[PDB]
């Protein structure tokens, strides 16, 4: 045996390559390993937990200190429309003079790298404006990194581990989470953006120097210790105000004037601490809501047993059964994962859709290339994390889930009609296959043969009736918010619209990407990202749902989550496992969202150089998909390096044609299975130990092909890397070669 | 007899027509 | 294999050998002897070859070659869809027609052939036979807009 | 090794036996069928997890079950 | 301003102790 | 042990033993042919069966037993022994041990993992948590 | 139950569960399983590719519910 | 006139594009007619024929009367394979017949398929149109 690894003796006794590999892949799935208890189990996961947090730190300390040492943050605040940010300094002994002649951009003197996260326009937007702030920013996280390690560390002293009793606390754990985390940060931020950001957004250097002795408001912590609030916001910064600097400065730090800051392009830094003072305030009372020690308060699993309605019968919550739920939530580690990771796509996804349309930071609108780069982040990482909570889903169901305790629940009952879920998952997502696919290839053949004008061409009428009853007067639907005399728009009793103005003007002044002009190409589009999201959501239900067993493998549950099949026999089971239906849906995840990036890629290309006939007219077939999107855009990025010579896009020419290969290589894994690969490593060690002067050196784990269920993933992640290089390559060359 | 998903069913079928009418402008 | 060699052929003739004679005597190459410095590079190949000569192919819609347009996207879709069959297996497909039959049981419609997946060999075969169609049909298409328009 | 369990709706039509490649099953006495055999494995050392004796099985669903386990040389049938 | 050669070397000797936390944390979580 | 048996006619092969033969275990099949006849072997090639007792050593058990099935077997040859041997020299008879074959129920031989009762009475995970217990203990 | 008795079968792994079979014997000796149902929806067992299943199972007296007489 | 709309007559795109009307078919005028008759459409910026699915019953004809259409067809055809496939269970014959159709059987299950959704209300009304929950087979949990 070998002593790696530890926590598996049946991979340490594994003689082969194997060995290595699935420790590698069994190193955090800490109930699996031997001797694990229900104590240590939670304590190593919270340790991870600080480990991870730590590891965030410093990650943002790294950029920091990059933007700080070797970016131009001081030459970018000086001039934010005309200077490219830099995010840290090329150091390749490999490069060539003409590549270190084509990187040297931005205003510098060596090769560096353009920053495209945005986060010059974010530091600008909260009042960092030096290099010394940044630094000082990048040091503080190195300080909570730190302790971020030591907390980790000290959670796992024997003095220190935390009982199994406070780890299963969920009343507590969500008062101090929603009042706590949610409302006091929350609260600290409307603190930041009223002492700092907003001061510094009207030319005032409020440091750690002076911030005990500048009052935020002119009279200020005397209005509202007497209900006289509105003094925090009567002269709001003016249309006028040039952002950080004092000309057209107001004085307001608590506004509501909706709508965009006309010069920034961005929302209002007084309207946004407004906000978190809302949610600060909502996100206290809403934490002082559950029964923790002091008698007062709710508890969740007398809820979710209750049975009785001032005197009426009901199942339970909304006359639904819900009698263990509380345990099946609070016992299962795999439930709580799936239920955090749905919630977290689901607001990292609207996080993507609110940033694009409210740009919330400092000249980030203008932009576009961080634009397009932070909305294609942040929807693949919705879309990875929403795949990674109903695989924990599935997870849950084949290793926590105890039909006792949740027998008669709301789980029970889809547990009982999942055949109906599943096959009306499968009626939606042919529904919307079929027809999506048909009509943009009638659109396609009709454009073919020289006739556009019978395209079937649909109007998204709904939703332009929705962005009209926004505000937007485009339409001419004449409805709510659209019309001066709706009781929505005039808000009849209070009168205490205030925001509308602001809003209005943003809506109905296209300069902008607020509820941007959709049209036939985006009615169809939108079909396909409702077919992108069925069908995925079917793969992972299926799945799920049919994890614990099927009617060809009515035992799957013994066999655990990942198994690679149950043979040949019973006219064969290839990808009948749950890990293999999160396989499946991975590629219809990557192909969803590649599909919601190209549509957002190619509608704001459109909109940035203004021709937006191009996307209106030419979205609706599918060549005009590949020309006037693919084949087009590309032109810059391919030209890269050429034998004329070399651009500064020379990285996303060589990062576009890596993603390529790489994501071709994981069609071998996918495509190419087992037993041929096994019988060629059988012959290579056939011919290792008859050759001379190579027999005197042998392997000390006996070389073996990849397993059935580790290939699987090696080619689908050969593919999602392949996949996102690709399109970050191109994403990157096609919107920063222009603008 | 189905007194409670209809009545539930009802309600979100009733906020349909709802936006329907300001949809067609008899609201 | 046969693509590369195709491909090589295409680019080589393109390049090196066809075009024009003028009245004088001097070989105007169809695209001009871009092989010698373009098709040492794999970036070469996909600037010079496959993005560069696809032009017509792609603008070919509303003419006489709308066709070769139009099977050159239905080939790509062929190809993409073999990798359904390629990439998976029928454990999955059989779990699946499971609760479709489930569906067909419950308004008395399963039929008496029972649905099953298909085989494993047969599911590769499906994935190859899709793949290969796909491929060279996309490469048809490609070929013969191209070389007819500027041929 | 490979786990290798047999389950008491054993017919004992000796098919898993006649199908296992290494040689893991026999056939032993057993009063629970009309055949008066069950199945067993005695050497689920050598068992290579091929399940050969599940696609053999005619009951429905099988009394024998192969739970692939810790991998070992003879397990993952290397003749090297 | 522009960072100097002092505050970089601050910055190596400041991370010089998340280093020794991070292996304190690795290796109490090898145990 | 002290295996007796002379080689079948075989050229040899690339297919036959490796260094696990020599340093792990390696396999031989004894079994006696009536006549000098041909069988493939499983390391590829034809190979000439002697009338008489004839050894093959193979790398794997599984090769051995496709020997006796597929060569053995139908040329009407059902006295074969498997053997395992270990390279201090130890000889462990393998395939028929009692002397009956393991498809013809022997009186004597007792049940080793028989589970009694069926794949559906199996307990669940959920239940079946931190212990050494797996669903399919007796 | 009976020879030729149509009966619902409780058995969860099985293939037919809340399906009818008609009995084709009730086996007299005392096994576990006596009752062999016969069925025309054939099984998932075989072979991959292989064009066919079992029709013919094995159950218990508890495992299966006599319909008609 | 809905979601700022016009219609085709009052559309320059249109008229411009309806100047260069290519032939479909092999009529002598073929284009000519097809864009007279898209005129009364509600075109856009482009000059197309856009659809709105509205319920909208003056403009009723670009999806509502289609959607009826395609409806009774398919319904129909949908009611004559279920009539089928009920009719062909009760002979023990059935695997023979969907591989070989019992034609006379298949043109008599054809025909009554006008009728087709009101035989269904009727089922829906009777109980012998869905299946009991206890009659169908279902995987463990
Ligand atoms: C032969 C091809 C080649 C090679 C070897 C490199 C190498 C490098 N380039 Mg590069 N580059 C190339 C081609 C190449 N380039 C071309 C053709 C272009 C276009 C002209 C560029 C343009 C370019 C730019 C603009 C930059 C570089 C940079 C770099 C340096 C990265 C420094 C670093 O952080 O390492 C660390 C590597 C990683 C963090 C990634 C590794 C992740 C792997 C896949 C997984 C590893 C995880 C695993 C658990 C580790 C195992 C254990 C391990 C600790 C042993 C590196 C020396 C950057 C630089 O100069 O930095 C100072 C820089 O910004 N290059
Ligand atoms: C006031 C008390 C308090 C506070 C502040 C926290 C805070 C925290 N706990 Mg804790 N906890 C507490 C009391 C508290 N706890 C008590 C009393 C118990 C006993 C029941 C627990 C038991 C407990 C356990 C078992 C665990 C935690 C964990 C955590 C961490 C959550 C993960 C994380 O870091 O992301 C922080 C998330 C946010 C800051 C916001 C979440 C999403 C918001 C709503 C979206 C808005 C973001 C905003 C737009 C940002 C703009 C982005 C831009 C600036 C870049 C977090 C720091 C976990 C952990 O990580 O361990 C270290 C975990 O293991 N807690
Ligand atoms: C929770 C975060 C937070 C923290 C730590 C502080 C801290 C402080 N605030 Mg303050 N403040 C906050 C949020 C916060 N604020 C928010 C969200 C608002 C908007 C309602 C205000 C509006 C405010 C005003 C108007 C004033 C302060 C002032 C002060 C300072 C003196 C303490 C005092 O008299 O009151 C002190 C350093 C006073 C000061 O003089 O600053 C030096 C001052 O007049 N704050
Ligand atoms: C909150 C986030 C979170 C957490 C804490 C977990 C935690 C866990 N997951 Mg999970 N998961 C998540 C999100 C999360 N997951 C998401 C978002 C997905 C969708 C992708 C998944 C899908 C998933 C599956 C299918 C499984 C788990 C499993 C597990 C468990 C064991 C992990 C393990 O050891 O395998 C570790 C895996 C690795 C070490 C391989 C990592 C692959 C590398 C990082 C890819 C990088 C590619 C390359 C290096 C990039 C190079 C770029 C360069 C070339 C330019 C563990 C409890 C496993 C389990 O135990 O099932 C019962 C299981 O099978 N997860
Ligand atoms: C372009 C490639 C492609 C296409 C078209 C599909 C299509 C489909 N996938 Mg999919 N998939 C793919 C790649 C693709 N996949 C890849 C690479 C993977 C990872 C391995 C997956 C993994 C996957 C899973 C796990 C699942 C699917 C499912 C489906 C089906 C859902 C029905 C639907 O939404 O639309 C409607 C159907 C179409 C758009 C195709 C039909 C086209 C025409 C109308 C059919 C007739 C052809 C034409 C007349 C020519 C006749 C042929 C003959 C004359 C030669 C559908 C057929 C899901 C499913 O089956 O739902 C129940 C399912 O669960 N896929
Ligand atoms: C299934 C996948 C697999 C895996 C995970 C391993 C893993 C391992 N093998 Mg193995 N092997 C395999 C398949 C595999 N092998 C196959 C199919 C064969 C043929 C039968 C072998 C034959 C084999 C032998 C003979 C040996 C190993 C050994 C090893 C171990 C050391 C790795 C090594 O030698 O790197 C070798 C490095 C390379 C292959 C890279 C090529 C190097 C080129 C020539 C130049 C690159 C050098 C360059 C300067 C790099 C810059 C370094 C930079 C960081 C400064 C390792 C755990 C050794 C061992 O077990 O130690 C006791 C050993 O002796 N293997
Ligand atoms: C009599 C034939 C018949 C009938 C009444 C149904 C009815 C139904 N099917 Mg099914 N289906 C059929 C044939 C049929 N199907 C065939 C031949 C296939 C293999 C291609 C399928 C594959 C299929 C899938 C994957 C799904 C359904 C689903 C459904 C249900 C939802 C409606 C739907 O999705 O439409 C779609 C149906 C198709 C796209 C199949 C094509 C239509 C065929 C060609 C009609 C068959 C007619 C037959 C050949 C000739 C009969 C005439 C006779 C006189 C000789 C519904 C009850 C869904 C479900 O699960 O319930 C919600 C669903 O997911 N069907
Ligand atoms: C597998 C599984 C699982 C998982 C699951 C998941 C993963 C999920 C999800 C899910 C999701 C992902 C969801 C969601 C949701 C959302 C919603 C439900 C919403 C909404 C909405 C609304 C309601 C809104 C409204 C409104 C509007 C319209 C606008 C304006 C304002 C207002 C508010 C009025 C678990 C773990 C459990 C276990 C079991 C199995
Ligand atoms: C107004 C309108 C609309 C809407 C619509 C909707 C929204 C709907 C719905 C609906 C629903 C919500 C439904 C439902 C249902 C349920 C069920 C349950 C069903 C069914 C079915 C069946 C049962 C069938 C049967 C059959 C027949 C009858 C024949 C053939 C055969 C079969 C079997 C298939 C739109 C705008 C679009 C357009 C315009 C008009
Ligand atoms: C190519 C291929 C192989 C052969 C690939 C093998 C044997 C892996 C050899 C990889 C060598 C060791 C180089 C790997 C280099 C990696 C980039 C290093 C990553 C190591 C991590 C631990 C960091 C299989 O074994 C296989 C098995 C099952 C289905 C499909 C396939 C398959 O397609
Ligand atoms: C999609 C897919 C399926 C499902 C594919 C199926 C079921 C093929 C059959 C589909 C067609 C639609 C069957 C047609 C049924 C009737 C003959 C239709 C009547 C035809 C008239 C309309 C003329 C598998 O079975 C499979 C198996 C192994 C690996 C991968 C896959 C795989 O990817
Ligand atoms: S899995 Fe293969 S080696 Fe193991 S008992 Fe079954 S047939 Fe024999
Ligand atoms: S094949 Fe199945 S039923 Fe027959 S003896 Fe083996 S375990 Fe028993």
């Amino acid at each position: 045996a070998t002593k790696f690894p530890k926590f598996s003796q049946d991979l340490a006794q594994d003689p082969t390559t194997r060995r290595i590999w699935y420790a590698i892949a069994t190193a955090h799935d800490f109930e699996s390993h031997d001797g694990m208890t229900e104590e240590n189990l939670y304590q190593k996961i919270f340790a991870s937990h600080f480990g991870h947090l730590a590891i965030i730190f410093l990650w943002v300390s790294g950029s920091l200190f990059h933007v700080a040492w070797q970016g131009n943050f001081e030459q970018w605040i000086q001039d934010p429309l005309n200077t490219r940010p830099i995010a840290h300094a090329i150091w390749d002994p490999q490069f060539g003079k003409a590549a270190v002649d084509a990187f040297t951009q931005a205003g510098a003197s060596s090769p560096v790298d353009i920053a495209y996260s945005g986060v010059y326009h974010w530091w600008y937007t909260i009042g960092m404006r030096t290099n010394g702030d940044l630094y000082q920013g990048a040091i503080f996280l190195l300080v909570l990194a730190s302790l971020a390690l030591f907390a980790g560390w000290l959670h796992l002293q024997p003095k220190f581990r935390p009982s199994l009793s406070w780890f299963k606390n969920a009343e507590s754990r969500l008062n101090h989470h929603l009042a706590g985390l949610f409302g006091v940060s929350s609260l600290a931020w409307a603190g930041h953006l009223i002492h700092v950001a907003i001061p510094e957004s009207r030319g005032q250097h409020v440091g750690w120097d002076n911030f005990l002795s500048t009052m935020p408001h002119p009279a200020g912590l005397a209005p509202f210790f007497t209900g006289n609030w509105g003094v925090y916001a009567q002269n709001p910064d003016t249309a006028s105000h040039v952002f950080g600097t004092s000309q057209g400065a107001g004085s307001a730090i608590l506004t509501f004037l909706g709508g965009f800051h006309p010069q920034t392009e961005s929302l209002w830094l007084t309207d946004m601490a407004h906000h978190h003072l809302a949610i600060a305030v909502l996100f206290i009372v809403a934490g002082h809501m559950y029964r923790t020690q002091f008698g007062i308060g709710h508890s969740i699993k007398e809820m979710m047993d209750a049975k009785d309605f001032f005197g009426t019968k009901v199942e339970g919550p909304f006359n639904m059964p819900h009698q263990g739920i509380y345990e099946t939530y609070n016992n299962s580690l795999h439930f709580q994962l799936g239920w955090h990771l749905a919630c977290l796509g689901v607001i990292t996804s609207l996080v993507a859709q609110h940033m694009y349309s409210l740009p919330p930071y400092a000249f980030i609108a203008q932009d576009h290339t961080t634009m397009a780069a932070l909305y294609t982040h942040h929807q693949y990482i919705a879309g990875f994390l929403m795949v990674g909570a109903f695989a924990h889903g599935a997870i849950f169901l084949v290793r926590d889930y105890d039909p006792v305790q949740n027998k008669g629940n709301v789980l029970d009952r889809v547990l009982q009609h999942k055949e109906a879920i599943i096959s009306h998952l499968s009626w939606v997502s042919l529904f919307l296959g079929f027809h999506t696919l048909g009509l943009y290839v009638h659109n396609d053949v009709v454009v073919a043969f020289g006739t556009p004008e019978k395209q079937i061409l649909i109007e998204p009428v709904f939703a332009q009736f929705i962005q009209a009853a926004h505000g937007k007067l485009l339409y001419g639907f004449d409805t709510l918010l659209s019309n001066p005399d709706s009781i929505a728009a005039t808000a009849w009793p209070n009168y205490g619209n205030v925001w509308l103005p602001g809003w209005l003007d943003a809506i109905n002044s296209g300069n902008n990407s607020l509820f941007l002009t959709i049209g036939p190409g985006d009615f169809l589009v939108h079909h396909a990202i409702a077919l992108g999201l069925h069908t995925t959501t079917l793969i992972l239900v299926k799945g799920a749902l049919d994890a614990r067993g099927s009617k060809l493998m009515p035992d799957k549950k013994d066999f655990g989550y990942a198994f690679p099949c149950d043979g040949p026999g019973r006219g064969g089971t290839c990808d009948i496992s749950a890990w293999d239906a999160f396989y499946l849906a991975m590629f219809w995840m990557l192909n969803t969202i590649g599909w919601v990036t190209f549509y957002w890629h190619w509608k704001h290309l459109g909109v940035w150089e203004g021709n937006v006939a191009q996307f209106n007219e030419n979205s609706t077939y599918l060549m005009g998909w590949l020309r006037d999107y693919l084949w087009l855009n590309s032109s810059q990025l391919i030209n890269g390096y050429n034998p004329f010579g070399t651009n500064n896009l020379s990285v996303w020419a060589w990062m576009f044609l890596f993603g390529h290969l790489v994501w071709a290589t994981g069609f071998m894994f996918l495509i190419s299975w087992r037993g041929y690969w096994q019988e060629l490593i059988e012959t290579l060690v056939w011919a290792h130990e008859r050759t001379p002067l190579a027999n005197l050196v042998r392997w000390k784990d006996k070389p073996v092909a990849l397993s059935i269920v580790q290939a699987r993933l090696v080619g689908l992640a050969h593919f999602s890397v392949g996949y996102v290089l690709t399109y970050a390559a191109f994403l990157i060359a096609s919107t920063a070669s222009k603008y | 007899t189905y007194t409670f998903r209809t009545f539930w069913a009802v309600l979100l079928l009733a906020i349909n027509f709802l936006v329907a009418a300001y949809y067609f402008g008899i609201l | 294999c046969i693509s590369v060699v195709i491909f090589h052929f295409s680019w080589k003739m393109q390049s090196d050998v066809w075009g024009t004679v003028a009245p004088d005597g001097t070989v105007s190459h169809i695209t001009g002897g871009n092989f010698a410095q373009s098709a040492i590079t794999i970036n070469g190949w996909l600037r010079d070859f496959l993005w560069a000569q696809a032009s017509q192919v792609i603008g070919s819609y509303g003419s006489a070659l709308s066709a070769y347009g139009l099977l050159f996207l239905g080939a790509h879709f062929v190809w993409a869809f073999s990798l359904m069959f390629l990439f998976s297996g029928r454990g999955y497909w059989q779990e699946l027609i499971e609760s479709i039959v489930w569906a067909h049981n419950k308004l008395k419609v399963a039929p008496a052939i029972q649905p099953r997946a298909l085989s494993i060999i047969q599911g590769r075969a499906v994935g190859v036979a899709h793949y290969l169609l796909g491929g060279i049909a996309t490469t048809w298409a490609f070929f013969l807009a191209r070389i007819i328009s500027v041929g | 090794a490979h786990t290798v369990k047999i389950y008491d709706t054993c017919i004992g039509c000796t098919q898993c036996v006649r199908a296992c490649p290494t040689d893991v099953l026999e056939m032993v006495p057993w009063d629970g069928c009309k055949a008066g055999q069950i199945a067993s494995s005695p050497r689920t050392e050598d068992c290579v997890g091929c399940k050969r004796c599940e696609t053999a099985c005619p009951t429905d669903f099988l009394s024998i079950r192969v739970y692939l386990g810790a991998e070992t040389t003879r397990s993952m049938g290397l003749a090297y | 301003m522009a960072l100097t050669d002092t505050q970089v070397y601050i910055a190596l000797v400041i991370a010089l102790l998340p280093a020794v936390l991070a292996f304190r944390l690795s290796a109490e979580l090898y145990k | 042990t002290t295996l007796t048996g002379q080689p079948p006619l075989y050229g040899g092969s690339t297919g036959g033993l490796l260094s696990k033969a020599d340093i792990e275990e390696k396999y031989a099949i004894t079994w006696t042919s009536p006549k000098e006849q041909v069988f493939e072997m499983p390391t590829a090639g034809a190979a000439v069966m002697r009338e008489g007792e004839n050894l093959v050593y193979l790398a794997r058990k599984e090769q051995c037993l496709a020997l006796a099935a597929q060569q053995l077997r139908p040329r009407k040859i059902n006295d074969y022994k498997i053997y395992r041997i270990f390279p201090d020299g130890e000889t462990v008879l393998l395939h028929p041990k009692d002397g009956v074959f393991p498809e013809k129920v022997n009186q004597g031989r007792e049940a080793v993992n028989t589970v009694p009762r069926s794949i559906g009475q199996n307990p669940n995970p959920a239940q079946l948590k931190f212990s050494g217990k797996k669903p399919y203990d007796p | 139950v009976q020879r030729g008795s149509k009966v619902r079968i409780l058995r969860p792994e099985s293939y037919w569960y809340n399906e009818i079979g008609t009995v084709a014997s009730v086996d007299q000796s005392g096994i576990k399983y006596p009752v062999i149902v016969r069925f025309d929806k054939v099984n998932y067992t075989g072979f991959s590719g292989s064009a066919g299943g079992v029709n013919t199972n094995n159950f218990a007296l508890s495992e299966v519910e006599e319909v008609s007489a | 006139d809905v979601a700022g709309l016009v219609p085709c007559k009052d559309s320059p795109a249109f008229q411009k594009r309806a100047a260069a009307a290519v032939n479909t078919t092999a009529d002598p005028a073929s284009g000519q007619k097809r864009f007279e008759r898209y005129s009364q459409a509600l075109c856009g910026e482009d000059g197309l024929p856009h659809l709105v699915v509205d319920g909208r019953l003056s403009r009723a004809g670009d999806f509502l009367i289609p959607s009826a259409l395609f409806l009774f067809i398919t319904g129909w055809i949908g009611w004559v394979g279920r009539a089928y496939l009920i009719a062909v269970r009760n002979s023990g014959e059935a695997n023979e017949k969907e591989i070989i159709i019992d034609v006379p059987l298949a043109i008599k299950c054809m025909l009554t398929g006008f009728a087709w959704p009101l035989a269904a209300l009727k089922e829906l009304a009777s109980g012998e149109l869905t299946a009991k929950d206890n009659e169908i087979t279902v995987s463990p949990r």
